[PDB]
């Protein structure tokens, strides 16, 4: 004979609690859900203790403790918040993720306010009523720049920009000054002739409005450079496909002055009349405003006056009455329109060809031709 | 003639905007001191030049009495008149 087991907690069970337990005899020590057997201060799979001889169990009763999930996983580009005991990760607690807006923004499902919710379930892991043990994924705005430009345009204007009017433009300095556009928070969208000139050590900088402080601001890496086939750079005279993408070695953290900028997807956005920033530098940033003008009226000023390639997949902005010049853009900058709708801002078009670089028009890359082309090269 | 050129293509742009429907040619008679005030300092005015210059302001704005999409044109005309771009770099 040996004694009668007792629990030493509550939450242990004892499976089969047999009247007597005899010589050669046992019993086992489960737990209830969310519990786990310890004994002292590690974590036991399993409990058995036997009847050994005298009235002795080979080893005393274990206690069920409350199980830890543990510290939740890290949301990249997000946080979370306890909604129960704060600091407390055991069983039937729940926490709230959340992206740092408005810079990051959470996926959604359809499906929301419930959609960052994790609880601490009985198997220890951190889950969720829709999906599992995955957790968010925090992903980036496209337009809505936290400081955006004035719409009140006025005549005394300043053509100089601020911090965050303009947090998509980046700087690149290949075979000479460059610059582009961001494109969530890893890819570049540029120009094909600023990689591959008509006549490389690649250098990306972002972050800022001042030439001596971009490149303070660190530099930033390249993996693959995609070049549109369409691109030729032998051919001194057309620059059918001018765009490529830049992928950085590593993906930037988005802020005030880094927000990358949408793409076009309906062709209102070029409709005639329809205005668009375009900014560049030189030793500061600076922006300008022109309208798109005629694809026709284009074409014949451009045969009258000596043969290029203005096709469909381009089209021309500004306007001869204007006394900037022609060359006011930055070369691969992308051509920024707002949606008036939605408040976004849209990349319609990238600084290629202007020929005459002093006063008339100035021909773009249409963007919405080729968007399917870059969400290839994006998601791969 | 940075000024010069640049206040030009402002005002035209306006007036394409006007042409388009995007801008009300009334809207743009009103201007607060503040907004005077800001506007000069960002683009670099004088401190001590920014009330000249805000009485420049003032007065194109009721010189022209055309509301139509041409105000925009001379308002810069009288800009130019009263020399306003000898108060900006």
């Amino acid at each position: 004979k040996c004694p009668q087991p007792k629990t030493l907690d509550e939450f242990t069970i004892i499976q089969n609690l047999q009247p007597q337990y005899q010589f050669r005899d046992y019993f086992i020590a489960t737990c209830k859900q969310g519990y786990q057997l310890i004994e002292g201060n590690q974590v036991l799979h399993s409990f058995t203790a036997v009847c050994q001889d005298d009235g002795t169990w080979h080893r005393a009763m274990p206690r069920c403790k409350i199980k830890d999930c543990g510290q939740p996983r890290n949301l990249p580009n997000g946080d979370f918040r306890y909604t129960t005991t704060m600091g407390v990760n055991t069983y039937k607690a729940r926490i709230q993720y959340y992206c740092h807006e408005p810079y990051y923004k959470m996926q959604t499902r359809a499906r929301e306010s419930e959609q960052g919710v994790y609880t601490c379930t009985a198997q220890g892991i951190w889950k969720n009523e829709q999906k599992g043990e995955k957790i968010p994924r925090c992903l980036p705005v496209c337009g809505k720049p936290v400081n955006p430009v004035e719409q009140r345009q006025r005549i005394i204007g300043g053509q100089k920009a601020k911090m965050g009017n303009f947090p998509w433009q980046v700087f690149t300095n290949i075979h000479g000054r460059g610059g582009g556009a961001l494109l969530g928070d890893r890819w570049i969208l540029t120009a094909a002739h600023t990689l591959y000139p008509k006549e490389a050590s690649l250098d990306v900088f972002l972050g800022h409005t001042n030439v001596e402080e971009l490149m303070k601001l660190g530099n930033h890496p390249i993996r693959r450079v995609s070049v549109h086939p369409d691109y030729r750079q032998d051919e001194s005279y057309n620059f059918e496909g001018d765009i490529a993408l830049l992928e950085l070695e590593n993906s930037v953290t988005l802020g005030p002055n880094l927000l990358p900028i949408c793409l076009p997807d309906n062709d209102t956005f070029y409709d005639l009349g329809l205005m668009g920033y375009v900014s560049g530098f030189g030793h500061d940033l600076r922006f300008v405003r022109l309208p798109v003008a005629n694809p026709q009226a284009c074409e014949n000023w451009l045969r009258g006056k000596n043969m290029d390639v203005f096709s469909q997949n381009m089209f021309c902005a500004g306007h001869p009455s204007l006394k900037q010049d022609a060359c006011q853009g930055d070369a691969g900058g992308v051509f920024a329109v707002r949606d008036p709708n939605t408040d976004r801002w849209v990349a319609t078009g990238i600084v290629s060809w202007g020929i005459g670089c002093s006063r008339g028009y100035g021909f773009y890359t249409k963007v919405l031709n080729y968007v399917d082309w870059i969400k290839k090269e994006m998601e791969e | 003639e940075d000024c010069e050129n640049i206040f030009h293509d402002n005002a035209y742009l306006l007036k394409l905007d006007c042409e388009a429907g995007r801008v009300d040619p009334v809207e743009f008679d009103d201007i607060s001191d503040e907004e005077i005030y800001e506007i000069t300092v960002d683009v670099g005015v004088s401190s001590e030049d920014q009330e000249k210059v805000a009485k420049i302001i003032r007065e194109c704005i009721a010189q022209v009495s055309t509301q139509d999409c041409t105000k925009f044109s001379e308002i810069y005309d009288c800009y130019m008149k009263k020399k306003i771009c000898n108060y900006y770099p």
